[PDB]
RNA sequence: UAAGAUAUCAGAGGAAAGUCCUCUGAUCAAACAUGCGCUUCCAAUAGUAGAAGGACGUUAAGCAUUUAUCAUUGAACUAGUUCAUUGAAGUCAUUGAUGCAAACUCCUUGGUCACACACGGCGCGGAAGGCGUGUUUGCUGACGUUCCAUUCCCUUGUUUCAAUCAUUGGUUAACUGAUUUUUGGGGCCCUUUGUUUCUUCUGCCUGGAGAAGUUUGACACCAAAUAUUGGUGUUAGGGGAGCUGGGGCCUUUCAAAAUUUUGGAAGGUCUUGGUAGGAACGGGUGGAUCUUAUAAUUUUUGAUUUAU
């Protein structure tokens, strides 16, 4: 017989176009990508709880450190600590969808810019594409001056929010 | 085919079939030699032998050459009792 | 067991390397359980491009014990 | 990665992340082309079998297999198991106890319970008709009922119904036993 | 029959298992697999010396005797020591049974004995 | 160094870093998870190591060190034909104790799945 | 047997190969069968002197494959799991 | 891909030959216990260390070496060499690759335990084997069906001293030992880094706290499309009572043998393990192994000792 064990179900009718139909199966496929999304952060999630080895302190240091003063530990409350997590968890997911692609909006009147930005109709990448509109045929003929009210100002640089008062508050010019 | 049937089979092309060289040396106490693909030739007498054609052997006596340049010795080496895989033979002869 | 699934390549233009050093290209008809493989208009290629690749026959049919890989130039 | 042509979505396509392009190291085993197992093997010479001589002389008498002599014990002994049922086969026209009336009229009963009697067996088989003789068989060698008895009807119609109703009736209960009937087959 | 079913038998016994290499392995046997995968304990395995004049040995064997991570640095011939090989069958060329067992007990296959007695 | 179980088989040493070696004189050095009827393994964190022509004359009989030249690959499935020997290197991160704990606990982990999924087939 | 059922489960994702050649191809894997034999596209490949090409699709008999190195994901894909609780089968 | 099988041997018994089945021996194996003056290993604080393993790290363009296409046509040329043109293929590299060696930096691991600063063992552990007895079992695991099952308490910085309080025992109100409550003093740890990392809620460094809960359940987390559904994981550690298994020892009772040895029953003492599931039975049940199809190109019955 046979199973997937991601389903945790077993097959009703064994052929091997079933497991087929199975395998590329929309259920099938929303288990398996969930499966390792979970293994994913699960990782990261249980951080490695190391293991401590204390050694007798000596008779010197135990008397250089007395003379040192005690520094203030800052703890959270609970309630505190539950929404500090969330933040910080949902920052980090931030940082894997930056993707900072800017490159790709100055180029746009470019001669070339379809023939390697658009990434339908490359050539080393442009057949995989095709299986799984801005075509390649456009040339510097239509749109001759960008400027004539189309081009788009660029958007300004991005800032920290936790520093977003170190700032000079401001602008040398007067802007319109 | 059944289980029996093949019990038949293994008995008929040991005895009357081309492995009946061996089978005919086992039984009668004649001392075989055996060129393994090696390139080194075993003068010995055997004591059972298989299907894959591995087998047995008793008193065994290698003889190994080599050469090096056009530089030849001949080195023999003696074993009591030896077990030897199958696949490494090539040509078993019989001796007179 | 199974057979190879080698449905989509079938009469493209096909280069495979014969155990080590010879390659042989040609257009791929039909295929076996064992990969034994026969292709019509075969061309064996070699190091000079034109002087020393000669052709073969018209149809020739390959043992599946001496294909290393197969490369499908061609869509 | 781009294009990722696989069943998932983007972000688990690209959780699937490669270890980089395996580095190049230059090969130290022989190339393909040139392997090969030993070549130029050099046949069992004429001088070898010159050469036989000095390892004859040295074990002129070879072991004695006697592996095979456990295998010659076991052969030699089903062909003994032969001539002891051929000391059998010589000896039914003679035995004295099968020799009365037509053996057209006699059935075999056979698996009668050890502990059955002649009167119980003569109860049940005279269901079937007149019967002119009975006798259970016993050992000769020391006389266990053998669990088969021989009943001679005085007609063969009678026998060959008696013969259906109770063999092919499962065997006839007797006492606490399954007992087949047979005609006299010997 | 299986001549495979005979070593299985030769359980603990002191045997040099010599390989397709050249490569002779000195050791304590274990369990045989029905592949003949040889399954060694107390090992020492090594490689002769072809002497006719430094005729240069097996390349691929001598990588694969250093690579074991048993030969000492101070071993001045070519010999590696260490616990417990996994052989897989193939690779098996001979292996040298030693001279006290008795083969007549032991070749007396019991499948060969419960073919004729069943018969 | 380690000392191995005296009869221990492939099926035990689970977790072990083992050395295996194939038959152009390369070793894969790595946690071993699965094996096979004809002996294919998948190791976890493998090294290849090879000693490199110019070094092998080094290892001729005569402290010799070589130089050793390796490279990562993470998580292989080797083939069988290729393997020649194989010999244990170190022992499992966890204990003989704590692999019957972990055992233990997800033998009861995985049987409250079922049942629990049983009772949700079961109803709805 | 483990070690062919984990090839099955790194289809779409890049892996390596390395021929007993000596050659050693990297590219998207699309398909395998049972043999561990497998369709190979987009690659990149290293002849065993170090040339490297681009080629667009490839097969290999299974047969010459010495290694297969799988993304590092997969080392926790259910195939490893010791203890497994399978629920009874369905009837057929 | 399929079929078959679930240790072998020997004896007695049931339905002359063999098969099927059952209890009695031997051997073999697994699991569990449990021993050995068994073997090996387990890191400074009386000090700023060190052991094993790394670095796909630096010095470093180190030092020492050797490498950068072939064919066709003309000119000059010695009797090979340079220049220009035409074709063929062409991993990148020359700060490379190959050999030699050092220094420094940094990473992962552990009993950084207790007692002692004392002229070739028999401290309390943990890790890894070897060897020996005993019990169970004879491939192993879910699932169903009838049955046997059937507990608690304290603690989650720790240790030590002092003060008092209470309880219990010894002896002639007093003394002593054990245990518990409130305070104070001293020692060590707090990286527990989400400040105890068993959950949830309250909460903290001038403090170690308080509330609720513990498996057909609760909690955390991830995924969506417009609350729901589908997934992964957590539910712990320490001590004591009870209850029960295993081990050694002692005394008593009994049977055999010639005061002793061997076995069985009970009580006492030391030590060690378990403490919520277990038995029978049942299936067109799962997985493991084994034999045969299978020595005929895709793994194991030889094309990698470079060999004439």
């Amino acid at each position: 017989r046979y199973y997937c064990e991601y389903c945790h179900s077993y097959l009703t009718h064994d052929t091997l176009s079933v497991r087929k139909s199975h395998l590329v199966g929309k259920n099938h496929l929303r288990i398996t990508a969930d499966y390792y999304r979970n293994k994913a952060r699960d990782i990261i999630n249980k951080h490695n709880h190391k293991r401590r080895h204390i050694g007798k302190r000596g008779r010197k240091e135990r008397e250089n450190s007395s003379q040192n003063e005690t520094l203030k530990v800052t703890c959270l409350s609970n309630k505190e600590k539950r929404h500090i997590m969330h933040v910080k968890k949902m920052n980090q997911k931030e940082l894997a969808q930056t993707s900072i692609d800017t490159l790709k909006l100055l180029y746009d009147g470019s001669p070339g810019y379809s023939k390697v930005f658009v990434d339908a109709n490359r050539f080393d990448i442009g057949d995989l594409v095709k299986a799984s509109s801005r075509s390649r045929d456009e040339t510097c003929e239509s749109n001759p001056f960008p400027r004539l009210n189309n081009p788009k100002k660029l958007e300004p640089p991005k800032i920290l929010s936790q520093w977003s008062n170190t700032i000079p508050k401001t602008s040398i010019f007067y802007s319109v | 085919l059944s289980r029996a049937e093949l019990e038949e089979l293994e008995e008929f092309e040991f005895k009357h079939g081309p492995m009946s060289l061996i089978n005919d040396a086992m039984v009668t106490r004649t001392p075989v030699i055996i060129s393994l693909r090696n390139n080194h030739k075993i003068i010995a007498r055997v004591k059972a032998f298989d299907r894959h054609c591995n087998m047995v052997l008793e008193n065994v006596k290698e003889l190994w050459t080599e050469k090096k340049g056009k530089n030849v010795i001949n080195r023999e080496r003696f074993i009591s009792k030896l077990f030897l895989r199958g696949d490494s033979v090539i040509v078993v002869l019989k001796t007179p | 067991v199974s057979t190879p699934e080698l449905k989509k390549y079938m009469d493209k233009k096909i280069l495979l390397n014969i155990n080590g050093s010879r390659k042989v290209a040609g257009i791929l008809r039909g295929y076996d359980i064992f990969l034994n493989v026969v292709l019509d208009d075969a061309m064996e290629i070699n190091g000079e491009d034109p002087a020393n690749n000669h052709q073969l026959g018209l149809q020739t049919v390959i043992r599946g014990n001496s294909i290393i890989s197969l490369e499908a130039l061609d869509a | 990665m781009n294009y990722n042509l696989s069943k998932y979505p983007d972000d688990v396509s690209r959780l699937f992340k490669p270890r980089p392009p395996l580095s190049y190291k230059r090969p130290t085993d022989y190339p393909y082309a040139k392997r090969q197992t030993n070549p130029n093997i050099t046949g069992v010479a004429n001088l070898l079998s010159t050469s036989l001589k000095h390892y004859m002389e040295e074990f002129p008498e070879g072991s004695p297999n006697n592996h095979l002599q456990r295998y010659e014990d076991i052969k030699l002994s089903k062909i003994k198991n032969a001539q002891l049922l051929d000391r059998r086969l010589q000896n039914p026209n003679v035995d004295p106890h099968i020799k009365d009336t037509d053996p057209y009229r006699t059935i075999f009963i056979g698996r009668l319970p050890y502990d059955l009697d002649e009167i119980e067996l003569q109860k049940y088989f005279v269901k079937f008709g007149e019967i002119e003789k009975i006798r259970i068989v016993k050992d000769k060698i020391t006389q266990k009922s053998k669990g088969y008895a021989f009943i001679v009807f005085k007609d063969p119609i009678s026998s060959k119904m008696a013969f259906k109703e109770i063999g092919v009736h499962r065997g006839i209960q007797i006492k606490d036993r399954i007992c087949i009937v047979d005609i006299e087959r010997g | 029959m299986k001549l495979v079913n005979f070593l299985k038998k030769l359980r603990n016994e002191q045997v040099t298992i010599e390989l397709k290499n050249g490569t002779t392995v000195w050791g304590t046997l274990q369990s045989v697999s029905p592949q003949m995968n040889a399954i060694l304990t107390d090992v020492k395995l090594t490689l002769p010396q072809p002497r006719l004049n430094k005729l240069n040995s097996n390349g691929i064997a001598m990588a694969s005797l250093y690579l074991t991570g048993g030969q000492q640095p101070t071993a001045s011939d070519n010999i590696a020591s260490l616990q417990y090989i996994n052989i897989r069958g193939n690779t098996i060329r001979q292996i040298i049974l030693p001279d006290s067992l008795n083969l007549d007990s032991l070749l007396v296959d019991q499948k060969q004995l419960n073919s004729l007695r069943r018969s | 160094k380690i000392q191995v179980a005296h009869s221990s088989r492939l099926a035990n040493l689970i977790d072990y870093k083992l050395r295996v070696l194939t038959q152009d004189g390369r070793v894969y050095i790595g946690q071993l998870m699965a094996f096979d009827k004809h002996m294919n393994l998948v190791l976890n964190e493998c090294i290849e190591e090879r000693v490199p022509k110019t070094q092998l004359d080094k290892l001729r009989p005569r402290t010799l060190n070589i130089k050793v030249e390796k490279r990562v690959l993470g998580l292989t499935i080797l083939r069988g034909e290729q393997i020649l020997s194989t010999v244990v290197e170190d022992k499992p991160l966890l204990s003989k104790k704590e692999r019957l704990v972990r055992d233990k606990k997800e033998k009861k982990q995985a049987q409250k799945q079922t049942k629990l999924r049983k009772e949700k087939e079961k109803k709805p | 047997g483990i070690p062919v059922k984990l090839l099955n489960e790194a289809q779409g994702h890049i892996v390596s190969l390395e021929l007993t050649t000596g050659a050693t191809y990297r590219g998207k894997l699309v398909e395998s069968e049972d043999s561990m034999n497998v369709q190979l596209r987009d690659v990149i490949a290293t002849e065993p002197q170090g040339a490297v090409t681009h080629m667009d699709q490839i097969f290999v008999r299974g047969s010459q494959i010495k290694f297969i190195v799988v993304p590092d994901l997969l080392k926790n894909a259910p195939l490893f799991k010791k203890n497994s609780s399978r629920p009874m089968p369905p009837i057929r």
